[PDB]
């Protein structure tokens, strides 16, 4: 998956993912897909979470999936989630918490936690970088205001870094794939620096719900794997999901 | 890689597979009716993806034994969950006919991987 | 390695570490040793580096090796060093310098030169931060005022955390042996934790230069793998170095 | 563990095995020239862990064909230090009569682990 929040010039902030899921289960030779990423397809919907007739908070979710992967709260902040490996993560937070060590909380679950209860960009940043979780993830956090944008890098228990809009220093955006910032990717994937390239090529000036869409768009970004592309505007308070497909040619991840 | 691509927005084409309908869950229901209306309208679709995983399961070990233990030891052996998640997973087991502990599973998959 | 940053309540320093090094070579079952660790025992010298008949740095070194592990500037900092294992940290950075990427530094010769010509708390607090190396390390920083203690968990091109004193909430000390601080040990040795129990019975009142020694000598933290114990007190100039001996009953590291 | 130590400073006793020798380094010479005095000295001691490594070596891998490797291979396959690390390195080598391979190793065993 991937996740961009980017900065115009006039500060305007955009957040757009692609969901990339859906290995698991294999590949149809038939049709050239991923099993599991053309059945999460019709699975898909937007979520309108009202309390007393009013949204709170709006997101992509996969329906039968309690958790929020994608969502945004108008005019507050808009988060995304990425997926992150290590050697032994995952299963160490679940083995303590089934021998009884339940001061951690379920990832899916601290995201909607944060959209439905959090009512700011540092609650929600101080809340994503500090609580304790059982696996590790990348967080890609926006803001309501110019250089509210940033990328966590989680370990369970541990904040390993935290990664800013700049618009200063030049860095008018911020992109999170699925490996570490300051290492290397997995395969020849490589999502990030083609996001990154097509980004640079829009330039700042240019960035806006299309510009951001073209990015998602561009292959590897676009991939088989792709589920869905996700554009939002937290002060506008647009918020529009769109199931995508990559035909051939194209490319597995 | 690719030229990035231009005037791709709004969104047509052939990868453009469609747009995504709209629900609204109101939270002021209990969490236990909360995902009802969502769960009738898609439960033949996510019995569809525990069908493909039980093909899939059957090839390393048979998947009746497998989800045997899935649905009868697994609700137990994690315990409860923090609200109103347990209430909402009940909810969803309830509405589509489809035991707990693979509605877990399906919600606790990133750590699961 | 055990390396602690002390603070007393009159906001004094006092830096100590115990080198543990030296299983590469084996066992001595004849007189239970390690067979490097009391090879480098005799090796171990404490230098004066003088620019001009001044005294520039003065360090704790094996004869022959030229990059510096334990060392202080009179009156500005002082600089120990951890060993941190990482899966394949090291090698990757070998083997991208063999291949002529060479903008990042020996972890050995970095400490060096901040040593040597660093000449502030902050800039080699910066330096030790920012400097790419080619693997992964600990660096425990002290300063010459009240609250001037850290110390980085670096990975070859990134800084996953600095743990600094906090006077406010009762943080009088940091300390370090060769695990992160948010994970768990390999072993049963675990020496942080009776360091931290020894380091807690001394309370900060009395920490000194005596009580330093005091946890620097109590099992596991004294151990067979214990070179040498240093302990260093950066505004009152004073740096002393004493070769270790663990005789049995003790533990192996 | 072990209750915490008491009265162990100033050091004595049989955790104690001795002081530590002071020595100056005068960085007005010359790199190839700091280590001169000092290496004069430890010269021997120094040699104890190389023929100590050699015969652990030995085992795996006969001593000799490695270290002509490290020796010969290993300094240019390296490439130059930046200053003054390959001048004092250079300078310890000549003086301890050590080959300068197993010098860059010594001084680079962290990365080596
Ligand atoms: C490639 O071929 C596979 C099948 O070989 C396609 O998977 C099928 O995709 C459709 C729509 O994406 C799914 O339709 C659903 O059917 C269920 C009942 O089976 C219904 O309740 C839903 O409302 C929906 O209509 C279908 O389930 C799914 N089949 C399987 C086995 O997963 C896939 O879509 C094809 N992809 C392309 C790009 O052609
Ligand atoms: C356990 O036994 C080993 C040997 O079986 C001891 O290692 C020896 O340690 C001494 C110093 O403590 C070394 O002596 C040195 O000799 C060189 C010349 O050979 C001289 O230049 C030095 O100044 C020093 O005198 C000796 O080399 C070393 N032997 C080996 C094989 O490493 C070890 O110290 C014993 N430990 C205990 C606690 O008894
Ligand atoms: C949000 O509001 C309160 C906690 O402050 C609680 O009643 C409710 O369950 C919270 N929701 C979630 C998802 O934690
Ligand atoms: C922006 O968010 C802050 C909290 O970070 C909030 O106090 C403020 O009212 C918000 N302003 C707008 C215009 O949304
Ligand atoms: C994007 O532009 C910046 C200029 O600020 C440059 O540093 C970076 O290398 C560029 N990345 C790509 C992938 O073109
Ligand atoms: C310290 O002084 C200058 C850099 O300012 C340089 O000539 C010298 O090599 C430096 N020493 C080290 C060890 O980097
Ligand atoms: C401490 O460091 C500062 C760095 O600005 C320096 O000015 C000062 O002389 C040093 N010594 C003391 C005792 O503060």
């Amino acid at each position: 998956c991937t996740s961009i929040v980017a900065e115009d010039k006039k500060g305007h902030l955009i957040h757009g993912r692609n969901m990339d899921f859906g290995v698991f289960l294999g590949w149809n030779i038939n049709n050239d897909t991923w099993v599991i990423t053309e059945q999460l397809k019709p699975l898909t919907v937007n979520l309108d979470f009202q309390r007393n007739n009013k949204t709170v908070f709006k997101a992509s979710s996969f329906a039968g999936y309690v958790g929020m992967l994608t969502g945004f709260k108008p005019g507050l902040f808009s988060l995304t989630l990425n997926e992150r490996f290590s050697i032994n993560g995952g299963y160490l937070g679940i083995l303590e918490w089934i021998l009884g060590k339940k001061d951690a909380m379920w990832i899916g679950f601290l995201t909607r936690t944060v959209l439905e209860n959090s009512t700011s960009y540092e609650e929600a940043k101080n809340l994503l970088t500090k609580t304790k979780i059982l696996a590790p993830a990348y967080f890609i956090l926006g803001g309501n205001q110019s250089g509210e944008g940033c990328v966590i890098t989680r370990d369970r228990k541990e904040s390993l870094d935290v990664y800013e809009l700049d618009a200063k220093q030049g860095r008018w955006y911020v992109v999170q794939t699925n490996y570490d910032r300051w290492k290397h990717p997995f395969f020849l994937d490589d999502r990030r620096t083609p996001a990154k390239m097509c980004l640079n090529r829009t330039s700042q000036e240019n960035i806006s719900f299309e510009t951001m869409y073209d990015v998602l768009s561009t292959k590897p970004v676009l991939n088989k794997l792709t589920v869905y592309t996700t554009l939002i505007d937290v002060t506008k308070g647009q918020f529009e999901t769109y199931l995508r497909d990559c035909p051939d040619p194209c490319i597995g991840w | 890689t690719e030229d990035c691509r231009k005037s791709t927005y709004p969104p047509s084409g052939p990868t453009y597979r469609g747009a995504v309908p709209w629900y609204t869950i109101n939270l002021d229901l209990p969490p236990y009716k909360r995902w009802h209306e969502l769960m009738l309208d898609k439960a033949p679709m996510l019995k569809v993806i525990v069908n493909s995983l039980k093909n899939m399961i059957n090839t390393f070990v048979p998947s009746g034994k497998v989800m045997q233990v899935v649905d009868e030891k697994l609700p137990g052996l994690l315990g409860n969950f923090p609200g109103p998640f347990e209430e909402e997973m009940k909810g969803i087991a309830a509405v589509t006919d489809i035991p707990l502990g693979e509605i877990i599973s399906f919600n606790i998959f990133y750590e699961l991987f």
